[PDB]
């Protein structure tokens, strides 16, 4: 017949893989999902990062433990990825770039601050 | 990929191109630049195999030094038709072979299509090792008789390199043993020089 | 020796609702029955030749009798005696996937089947 | 570096549990905590097991009562 | 002759032989130069005769 | 497929008898091969009686058939794999050393697998197919 | 071109419809790696048209494996041709007889 | 007695443009075949020569297209180049221009001439014109090389110089393109009977045949010089960054100052029950090591091989 | 004929001609039939067959590769190949091949994990085409479940 | 670099005895190889300066086949066996040199006279196998200084080896540097019957080799 419907990735089993590979402790791999799987194809996470803390349903675990584990993921396959809020999206994506760049501090000072501006 | 001959390999050898390389032991080479420091992460690693640089053959030069490969043909009737080899980087796309295993794949050399695969745990490679290694299997499982007997052309120059004739090129003379070698690639004795005295050991 | 099995027998033997049984269970019955208690009770076998093709269909494990016939008729067979296969055939240990008892494995199935007593 | 194992059967004399004793051994060099007893020449630790192996000092029973001192030691 | 080296001397020395035996006679056979040509065959002159 | 050796001695003494093979003219293969891979039997005696060459369980390992041929043996008890003494396989010293190996064969080998597969290996077959006396000797 | 031969090479060549003829062959006027004209003689012509021919070469057009399929010439200038002979060489062709 | 004899370059005759034969009169027995089945390889493996690397031509744009105005497409225009004998001096790249127009063919002489370029081969064609409105203008490339060298290899080679409208193609570097040898008895009568072998060789015409042999004895010399005298008997961890820029909170500087840690090599090769053995640092103080090392460390996640001062 | 065409054409009416060594440089004691004869090209290549890859994409049934010349796809691992292996003692790379890095679907994935860390052990697990079948015989009045 | 051609960096010789020798060499440019190998083994075995005996004027018949005189020695094996004796000579021509020896049995070299001209590499060399202590033997042999190989058949007894070298071969095989990876690599194996280094012996082949041509370079780099 024809049953041979070939699968695939696209970040959602593609940012799964790269979980695997790098060194994450159980606690860690656990969190690891949960916020990758809230990461909307389109492009950025939906829910909030509290939220994130709320669906763990542990009390010991403060927002720095996730922020870490949610940091982590900042720099994977597609830079950018799973970013929430525009702003620290396109701020990582300056990070990875060299330093050696003439328009490096001054993006940066508009990146951070006076973007409704630039909007305008 | 194609198979073709090799005069400079030993029974435990096959010729494998650099092209079907670097895709086979990818989750090899992807350790041993993680391990080395030379990949910082995976995706790095993945990066730096794709753009096919200078340090990623040799890191596949180090992994596959003592790494046990394993050679299949389509049509595989006995237990011969799967054996193991010792696999050599060769630049080329086509699979070098072993003259005297040729005849353990029942081949013809106008080449068909073959089967290369790779042990990943270490006892497959143990097992590749101590019982699919060609150095092993000598004799056939169905007589008890040697199977990687020389062939046609082997034969041939063994045949042509003793012969004995009437009136050679310097015969009678008596010879040390080591010396007839000298002679051969000089003009003072030929090949099938009869009625020659030697002493052996 | 593959083709001399399932011998025929003309006695009771303690089984006298079976004719033509499988040679090594008679065998290995008469083995314990003429030494434990007594041996008078018992069945004088007489073995008959059978064929290849026919042979291959007298096998226990239920699972490796498919590839080898029309696989349907041994499932309808297995669903009016329901028999059960323990795994007991390398065939069976290749499509479940398991580690097959041959040439190195063998050992590793050796142990299963010597610790498997006390659990 | 070996290219026969004929040098390491006649120990074993079975060559049907080589494969098992040859994997405990290699797997401990795999995963870090012994060193060889035999000196290296920049080669696989699939190699140096079975070489060990067949100069004597690595067998089937040697391995357990290791494995039972290093358990009781500990 | 591998037979008997295989049956006495052993395994190794045995795959040796068998190594030096496929170079040697590779190598004579390459400097040897066989041929095969129109005049290498000869029909008996009797043939014709016979028929 | 599912013969096993998981037996090292079948501990029996049944046997066959192995005479060379001679079809009208001369003989094809004499007791020389033949005998020589399996096992040979306890009933193994000299031409000359009251003297013994081998004991009960010795495996010809290519130097006794030399022995043998020199004496001119006719007759040579040796067993084979007829045996019913053993539950599920075949032992060791029933076999013999028919392997690439040399020695005996071990426990655990595929015996059911080599064969029924090294004598469909030569596919190379093809299909559809008292007076007078003469010898050479006498 | 197959120096040995073995028969009617060209023949096969010219039967095989891959090369282009040349009808009513008079006088070669204009040359080009994709285009020749031909005028035809007086004899070999009929009223009511100018006299002239053109062939369009095959140039580098797919086949149904893959393989090019591309044309040459085979006159220079001027050169007096008559009724049925080759025009233009296709693949594995040369001067109108085949070549493997 | 050692010392018998040494060669002398005499007796040089040329025939024809590439016809010459050179032959060497004095030199011992059992020397001829040594020396010219020496020479003769090293003749055709390796030799300097100009050849053509790459041709530009203004209207056409790709090999695999036809033009106006000419008999034959781009594709045996490259070929006949391929093969064009041509010499260079003092330097190595030219840009000779060809530009013709007209109603014949275009040969190898009606070319841009040059004070170092030089043709040896005028009547070398390399089209056939065939309209009144015909015109052909290109520039070719020509530099020096020692062997076969295909396009594909300089494809690679050329990082992204390479514009529309100019084709690479294949290069020879080979000017010898034929060379034997023959021995025969010499005509020296005083001495011991000797003999004398005498190099022929087919030319493609650029390189003369007594600088061709001096070139190869040079460069067997050099290569022997290597056998005269038998031996008188980079790679690093990227992340080697200070341990300075790290963010340290409160008492990370106290740690790494006093547990001697390294720069940031150590800190990632180190587990995280390993780490909770040193004295209380404080789980805030490793979650934000952690977020720190996130852009800079990666996570902590790697097991080196070694690590030098 | 042939050896009159031969004779014309000034050269050895045999045909045979003494050839030298292109290496050594010395001369070949047989003359050896030389002349031009004709060669044909096919089609079957080298570098519009060969394949290769470790990981790719496989089907939802039984998450099995593919077996043609696809972006990438392997070779089917028939019986004659498994006889071979098990008249060895490959049982461990029959373990290896039949399951994980064929059908276990976390299998290869735990596979590739321990080869990139460096650790070289194997999971069995179960394969997914057991499953499957299992899953097909289901569907009839036939009942079927796997015990202790 | 059209006129820089890549040399062998490395120069890995090891040998096994004291005559011994497996000279690996490192990568040169690709197409030397043989050529360069077959040089060097010709220049070493065809032509190479040395010394061998003659002729031997023995006190006895002067037919090659003569009785055996109580030997048990074979006349014929005499003469093969006095072949592979090393003579070294400092500058002196063709000498005669002789032995007188009783009936001890084996017959060594060291029963020569002791001349300051003519050295022996081993003195342990056996000459006669065998006697009957009862008649003593003169050898009466000679040694000249020459070169290359002639045997006894050209010139007009004991055919003379002038070349120090006892075996020599080469073998090609491959090495890469960079990602060409196509260069040849030649391995030199030999052995000496002694008197000689092979390192030393390689050494003079080179020089010779090089040597050999010295006008034709027209005298380069000036």
């Amino acid at each position: 017949p024809v049953y041979q419907g070939e699968t695939t990735q696209t970040l959602q089993d593609y940012l799964m893989w790269q979980v695997e590979l790098t060194p994450f402790t159980d606690t860690d791999r656990a969190i690891a999902t949960s916020i990758v799987d809230a990461v909307d194809d389109t492009g950025y996470l939906t829910i909030q990062i509290e939220d994130i803390v709320d669906s763990i349903g542990d009390d010991e675990i403060g927002l720095e433990e996730v922020e870490a584990v949610l940091k982590r993921i900042q720099r994977f396959d597609p830079v950018g990825v799973a970013a929430k809020d525009l702003r620290d999206c396109l701020l990582i994506q300056l990070s990875q770039f060299a330093k050696e760049t003439p328009w490096l501090e001054e993006a940066r000072l508009i990146i951070s601050d006076h973007l409704d501006l630039l909007a305008n | 990929s194609v198979i073709t001959v090799g005069p400079y390999l030993r029974l435990h050898q096959c010729g494998l191109p650099k092209k079907m390389a670097l895709e086979l032991f990818k989750p090899f080479i992807y350790g041993k630049l993680e391990l080395r420091g030379l990949a910082t992460t995976i995706k790095a690693a993945k990066k730096m195999v794709e753009r096919e640089e200078a340090v990623v053959w040799d890191i596949l030069d180090e992994v596959i030094r003592e790494h046990p490969v394993l050679l299949n043909r389509a049509p595989t009737l006995h237990r011969l038709g799967i054996q193991a080899f010792e696999p050599v980087l060769i630049e080329g796309k086509a699979i070098q072979l072993h003259p005297l295993v040729c005849a353990a794949y029942n081949a013809d050399f106008d080449g068909d299509q073959m089967a290369v695969h790779v042990p990943l745990t270490l006892e497959a490679q143990l097992e590749a090792r101590a019982l699919m290694m060609s150095t092993n299997n000598i004799l056939s499982p169905a007589n008890g008789e040697p199977i990687i007997v020389p062939s046609q052309d082997v034969v041939l120059g063994l045949y042509y390199m003793t012969r004995d004739c009437v009136n050679a090129k310097g015969e009678g003379m008596v010879l040390t043993g080591p010396k007839e070698a000298e002679r051969l690639y000089r003009s003072g004795l030929a090949s099938l020089h009869a009625r020659v005295k030697v002493r052996i050991t | 020796r593959q083709m001399l099995r399932k011998a025929t027998i003309v006695n009771a033997g303690s089984s006298d609702f079976l004719e033509g049984e499988q040679v090594e269970y008679s065998r290995v019955k008469i083995a314990n029955r003429e030494l434990e208690a007594n041996g008078k009770v018992g069945a004088t076998y007489s073995r008959d030749l059978l064929g290849i093709t026919k042979a291959s269909l007298a096998t226990e494990s239920f699972i490796s009798a498919a590839s080898f016939q029309e696989t349907t008729r041994v499932l309808t067979e297995a669903a009016v005696a329901g028999k059960r296969d323990e795994l007991r055939g390398l065939k069976e240990n290749v499509i479940v996937g398991r580690l097959i008892p041959a040439g190195t494995g063998y050992a590793y199935h050796q142990d299963r089947m010597r610790r498997r007593a006390a659990g | 570096a070996r290219v026969t194992v004929q040098d390491a059967v006649e120990k074993i004399g079975n060559r049907f549990d080589l494969v098992l004793v040859a994997a405990r051994r290699a797997r401990q060099m795999q995963v870090g905590g012994k060193d060889p007893l035999v000196p290296e020449e920049n080669d696989k630790t699939t190699v140096i097991a079975l070489r060990e192996i067949e100069e004597g000092l690595i067998n089937n029973q040697i391995l357990d009562v290791r494995e039972r001192q290093e358990q009781q030691e500990q | 002759m591998l037979n008997t080296c295989y049956r006495i001397l052993g395994l190794k020395p045995t795959v040796i032989f068998a190594d030096q035996i496929m170079y040697t006679g590779f190598a004579y056979a390459a400097r040897s130069g066989a041929s095969v040509g129109i005049d290498d065959m000869v029909i008996p002159e009797k043939k014709h005769e016979i028929i | 497929q599912d013969l096993v050796v998981t037996e090292d001695d079948c501990g029996t003494h049944e046997g066959i008898m192995m005479t060379p093979v001679i079809e009208g003219g001369d003989v094809k293969e004499p007791l020389r091969d033949r005998v020589l891979g399996r096992v040979t039997a306890e009933d193994v005696l000299k031409p000359g009686t009251a003297d013994i060459l081998v004991p009960r369980n010795t495996l010809l390992h290519e130097q006794w058939c030399d022995l043998l041929e020199e004496n001119s043996v006719d007759a040579v008890k040796v067993r084979s794999v007829v045996s019913c003494d053993t539950d599920f396989g075949v032992c060791a010293h029933c076999y013999g050393r028919d392997l690439a190996r040399g020695h005996i064969i071990n426990k655990g080998e595929a015996i059911g697998v080599i064969a029924a597969q090294s004598i469909g290996e030569p596919g190379t077959q093809l299909t559809m197919r008292e007076s007078s006396i003469q010898v050479k000797n006498k | 071109k197959p120096l040995v031969g073995t028969g009617m090479e060209r023949a096969v060549a010219v039967d095989s419809g891959v090369t282009a003829v040349a009808k009513r062959g008079g006088v070669v006027q204009y040359v080009d790696a994709s285009r020749i004209v031909i005028k035809v003689n007086e004899d070999e012509m009929y009223p009511g048209e100018a006299g002239i021919d053109i062939y369009n070469l095959t140039k580098y057009t797919r086949s149904n494996q893959n393989t090019c399929i591309n044309q040459m010439p085979c006159v220079s200038l001027g050169e007096p041709v008559e009724r049925g002979d080759v025009l233009a060489d296709g693949p594995s062709t040369d001067l109108g007889e085949l070549a493997l | 007695v050692t010392e018998f004899l040494k060669p002398r370059l005499v007796d040089i005759e040329q025939v024809s443009s590439t016809h010459a034969k050179v032959t060497l009169e004095p030199l011992e027995r059992g020397f001829g075949h040594t020396l010219g089945n020496a020479l003769r390889r090293i003749l055709l493996s390796s030799m300097p020569g100009c050849a053509v690397t790459e041709v530009e031509i203004d209207g056409v744009l790709h090999e695999y297209s036809t033009k106006e105005g000419v008999q034959e497409d781009i594709l045996e225009i490259l070929l006949n180049l391929k093969g064009l004998a041509v010499r260079v001096q003092g330097k190595d790249e030219v840009i000779l221009t060809l530009n013709k127009s007209g109603i014949g063919p275009v040969t190898a002489a009606d070319i841009t001439h040059d004070g170092d370029v030089e043709i040896v081969k005028p009547q070398h064609v390399i089209c056939h014109l065939t309209d009144e409105n015909a015109s052909i203008s290109m520039r070719i490339k020509v530099q020096r090389g020692r062997g076969y060298v295909p396009a594909s290899t300089r494809i690679h080679s050329e990082e992204d110089e390479r514009p529309i409208g100019r084709l690479l193609v294949d290069a020879c570097y080979s000017p010898v393109e034929r060379i034997a040898y023959n021995v025969e008895a010499a005509r020296v009568e005083q001495r011991t009977d000797l003999d004398k072998l005498v190099i022929e060789m087919e030319t493609n015409g650029t390189i003369d045949p007594e600088e061709a042999i001096r070139r190869a004895a040079t460069i067997l010399a050099e290569q022997l010089e290597a056998f005269v005298d038998l031996r008188d008997v980079e790679f690093d961890p990227i992340l080697l960054r200070p341990v300075d820029d790290l963010e340290l909170t409160v008492r990370s500087a106290n740690c790494l100052k006093a547990e001697a840690i390294h720069y940031i090599g150590d800190l990632v090769q180190r587990t995280e029950v390993e780490l909770l053995k040193t004295p209380n640092l404080g789980k805030k103080s490793l979650t934000e090591i952690k977020d720190v090392l996130a852009s800079r460390g990666l996570s902590l996640g790697m097991r080196l091989e070694n690590w030098p001062p | 004929e042939i050896k009159e065409l031969l004779k014309l054409g000034d050269l050895p009416t045999s045909g045979q001609i003494r050839l030298y060594d292109g290496r050594t440089g010395e001369q070949f004691e047989r003359p050896v039939t030389v002349g031009y004869m004709y060669m044909l090209k096919l089609n079957h290549l080298v570098d519009d067959k060969m394949h290769a890859r470790s990981t790719g994409s496989y089907s939802l049934v039984t998450q099995q590769p593919l077996g043609g010349k696809a972006q990438f796809g392997g070779q089917r691992f028939g019986e004659m190949e498994v006889w071979a292996l098990e008249a060895y003692g490959a049982a461990y790379t029959l373990q290896e091949m039949l399951t994980v890095k064929s059908d276990d679907v976390n299998g290869r994935t735990k596979m590739y994990k321990n080869i990139v860390d460096g650790n070289h052990q194997m999971e069995p697990g179960m394969p997914e085409s057991f499953n499957v079948l299992l899953k097909e015989i289901r569907s009839l009045g036939i009942n079927i479940e796997l015990e202790d």
